[PDB]
RNA sequence: GCUUGAGUCUCGUAGAGGGGGGUAGAAUUCCAGGUGUAGCGGUGAAAUGCGUAGAGAUCUGGAGGAAUACCGGUGGCGAAGGCGGCCCCCUGGACGAAGACUGACGCUCAGGUGCGAAAGCGUGGGGAGCAAACAGGAUUAGAUACCCUGGUAGUCCACGCCGUAAACGAUGUCGACUUGGAGGUUGUGCCCUUGAGGCGUGGCUUCCGGAGCUAACGCGUUAAGUCGACCGCCUGGGGAGUA
């Protein structure tokens, strides 16, 4: 959310997957949501994230 | 834009008044006011004010009889894209002659009844019944 | 779009004084300024061509705004377009 | 995805696959590339989706 | 002059010539009259999937205050030296200090 | 000057534009109505209304739901008035001529009631034609007979009775009603405001009245 | 002359707005190798095709192109076309809050100029998947198709052409005026911030609905209502958007 290094905020807006849940689950805001995946999609590139559950 | 005020007034008047709207303002003219004027004089609206002096502010009370309201119909008929004149033979009246045509001369803004009796006439600016 | 510190610098090389921010001359200036600046944002690229409609607005707005002064003062105006540099 | 079941059962439990993958984005990406029409089809997901 | 985040991630196996790169990127934007918010050794972390083969990588953060210029010659060094497996210099808006 | 206790006034959204110039309200997502503008309405509203109940008072207190229809078979029902507290059957008065033999067919039946054919026939014919009467009963009770013909129209909701106003001004029939914040006036002559399905408001007014007919010229 | 029309200035806010460069993971195809063995693939059913030179299946390493799941949303941006991974650099527009500056500098616009999806053309690249043409296999009375196995231009990049689409809201641009209701999105003022809020006040947006308008369907403060300014265009079908 304010920060993509918050990976302990973060690893509850995703699934066992890795998969981003969608606004309507997490019922958060709009302007907010994409700051949260904003900040996922950085976590991901930085390999503080997984993608995939494929490892 | 802004372009034609009088049709404006003519028109923030035939609105307001079909939405039963007590009074109603807008923007000030030396203008606007000569026909207010004839307007309250010939009993079309209650009566007019004028709030402000720098950016002036002409206000008039609407009227209404029965249940209608007072004016019938207000149509601009000279305009910026097409300027009507008459001679005084030529003057038009409205509804048969109830109602009235408001038409401004070289001896100011008066009614057709008006300027027809003044032996004029000038631009008809506007009917009203 | 052209930094705060460059407009003030214009607007207090062209008006009155800093303040004086609407004064045609300044306008014109602080345009013509962004105007130039820009032909080498277009020189390379060249195909930003949405970044290009805002830049003849840029132009066409500055042009109307040189018509404007020269109908007022055309005194005003020649001293312009001299110190400005430009209309050949 | 995935499910290390434990210890006491011998049932499937992997009812994880009906709140995912499967004819979610599978059947979605199996066929017709769609391009301007998927638009087509989630304005009435959305027509629908009023009430 | 504006800002950015910054964070650098090197191969284990050139874990120490971490001191050496944090002392030479330093020493290269106070050159250029730029500040240095915040700076964390974060070291040797493990990763949320393998890149490059090989898991765990050693991590470093900045926040500097540094000319698009400097910051510029910072991406490519980054490049030029195959011993850092990725980085990413980032937004700004106005330094930050602690977080982590 | 108020009187009504508590019926204060009703309903929150739903409010009907030309419902304003009688609101004062805006107590927590709900118009309180303009209390001190309605009674001026009992002013004009029992007026006209006993004004003519003295030149002979022909009603029709029309009000219905299953939960105040009881509460208008009342002392509303007893006076120089007639009522209805069911389904307006439409075109009750519009098509009155039609409608009129839907009475002879209430009497000629409740007329043979403890009278006439009634414990004879079939046992099967009995509460099955006792249906036809209790069905009959409300909705064409109040009317039975119409004697002077309906001369004004006390309405309890406006609009729940679309139908049974909209049929007076077509036939010329005054319409007293009370509508509420939500409802549409101007389809009654005499309009008073405030809440109108609420056990008070209907009682006090309803039962007001009730109280203004049965009295006007000894 | 005037300050409200229109600009300029200040700090911020949101954004798949544009241009350039960098980069990431998932999959496909291919190449190399482990294990493994007779089928795989495909259809309505088939066959063509692929596999004993070991396929498909599985595992590992590698090459390459193309597009960016989830977020994702009657969500957002742009004049329209249209714009979705992530990062930096360059850059256009919009909006909001204070006041300060200019002082009618405006609106519209035949001609003109620019931009303008896909396909298509020119030189060079680039080529995984997809696929006009073309080949094969089926279906069928026929099958120049729909289906299958293949597959060339093309689809990708640079440079330059073309200038068209149901390029559509099938609704020209600007302004003013005229009851309401429930959302979405985005600024901002105030309130023990003491609630995840409370009351206002702008920009944009969806649904519904009043007058009014309409042949009707419908539209309805984002008008198709009420008015004005300018431009575009229509005048029976076919012939013909042809000669
Ligand atoms: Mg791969
Ligand atoms: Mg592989
Ligand atoms: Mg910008
Ligand atoms: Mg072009
Ligand atoms: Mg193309
Ligand atoms: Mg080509
Ligand atoms: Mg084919
Ligand atoms: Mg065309
Ligand atoms: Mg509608
Ligand atoms: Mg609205
Ligand atoms: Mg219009
Ligand atoms: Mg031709």
């Amino acid at each position: 959310e304010i920060d993509y290094k918050d990976i302990a905020t973060l690893k509850n807006y995703i699934t066992e997957s890795g998969k981003i849940v969608p606004s309507r689950i997490t019922g958060t805001r709009a302007k907010y949501q994409r700051q949260l995946a904003r900040a996922i999609k950085r976590a991901r590139y930085l390999s503080l994230l997984p993608y995939t559950d494929r490892h | 834009s802004m372009q034609d005020p009088i049709a404006d007034m003519l028109t923030r008047i035939r609105n307001g008044q079909a939405a039963n709207k007590a009074a109603v303002t807008m923007p000030s003219s030396k203008l606007k006011v000569a026909i207010a004027n004839v307007l309250k004089e010939e009993g079309f609206i209650e009566d007019f004010k004028v709030e402000g002096d720098t950016k002036p502010e002409l206000e008039l009370t609407l009227k209404y009889f029965q249940g209608k309201a007072v004016v019938e119909s207000i149509q601009r008929v000279s305009r910026p894209g097409l300027r009507i004149y008459k001679r005084k033979d030529e003057l038009p009246k409205v509804m048969a002659g109830l109602g009235i045509a408001v038409v401004s001369t070289s001896k100011g803004v008066m009614t057709d009844r008006a300027a027809r009796q003044a032996g004029l006439g000038g631009e008809i600016i506007c009917y009203v019944a | 779009s052209l930094s705060t510190e460059a407009t003030a610098k214009i607007v207090s090389e062209f008006g009155r004084d800093a303040n004086d921010t609407g004064s045609t001359e300044v306008q014109v200036a602080l345009l013509t300024a962004q105007i130039n600046h820009l032909q080498g944002h277009f020189a390379e690229h060249k195909k930003d061509h949405h970044s290009r409609r805002g830049l003849l607005r840029m132009v066409s707005q500055r042009r109307k705004l040189l018509d404007y002064l020269k109908r007022k003062d055309v005194a005003r105006y020649t001293q312009l377009i001299e110190r400005l540099g430009l209309r050949r | 995805i995935k499910v290390r079941e434990n210890e006491p059962f011998d049932v499937a439990l992997r009812r994880f696959k009906r709140s995912c993958e499967k004819a979610g984005v599978l059947a979605e990406v199996r066929r017709r590339e769609f391009y301007e029409k998927p638009t087509t089809e989630r304005k009435r997901a959305k027509a629908s989706a009023v009430k | 002059m504006r800002h950015y985040e910054i964070v650098f991630m090197v191969h284990p196996d050139q874990s120490e010539q971490v001191p050496g790169m944090i002392e030479r990127y330093t020493a290269a934007i106070t050159g250029a009259e730029g500040k240095i918010h915040r700076l964390e050794d974060w070291g040797r972390r493990q990763l949320a999937y393998p890149i490059n083969k090989l898991h765990k990588a050693h991590y470093v953060l900045m926040n500097v205050e540094a000319p698009q210029e400097v910051i510029d010659e910072l991406e490519t060094t980054f490049r030029f030296n195959d011993a850092v497996i990725r980085s990413m210099v980032m937004r700004t808006k106005h330094a930050v200090t602690e977080a982590s | 000057m108020l009187k009504a206790g508590v019926h204060f006034g009703h309903q929150t959204r739903y409010w009907n534009p030309k419902m304003k110039p009688f609101i004062f309200g805006a107590r927590n997502k709900v118009h309180i109505i303009n209390l001190e503008k309605t009674v001026p309405m009992f002013n004009e509203a029992l007026a006209e209304l006993n004004k003519i109940a003295s030149r002979k008072g022909k009603i029709l207190f029309v009000g219905t739901k299953r939960a105040a229809s009881e509460a208008v078979k009342d002392a509303a029902l007893s006076c120089d008035q007639f009522f209805v507290n069911h389904r307006w059957l439409g075109g009750m008065l519009t098509n009155w001529k039609t409608v009129r033999q839907s009475i002879k067919r209430l009497k000629d039946l409740e007329t043979q009631s403890q009278d006439g054919t009634f414990d004879k026939l079939t046992k099967k014919e009995a509460l099955m034609r006792t249906r036809e009467l209790e069905k009959l009963e409300n909705s064409l009770g109040g009317i039975k007979d119409m004697g002077g013909l309906p001369d004004a129209l006390f309405v309890i909701d406006a609009d729940h009775e679309h139908i049974a106003i909209k049929e007076a001004n077509n036939l010329g029939i005054p319409v007293f009603a009370i509508v509420d914040t939500n409802s549409d006036p101007d389809g009654v002559d005499f309009v008073i405001p405030g809440n109108d399905d609420a056990i008070r408001a209907v009682t006090l007014y309803l039962g007001a009245v009730a109280a203004t007919v049965r009295e006007g010229r000894s």
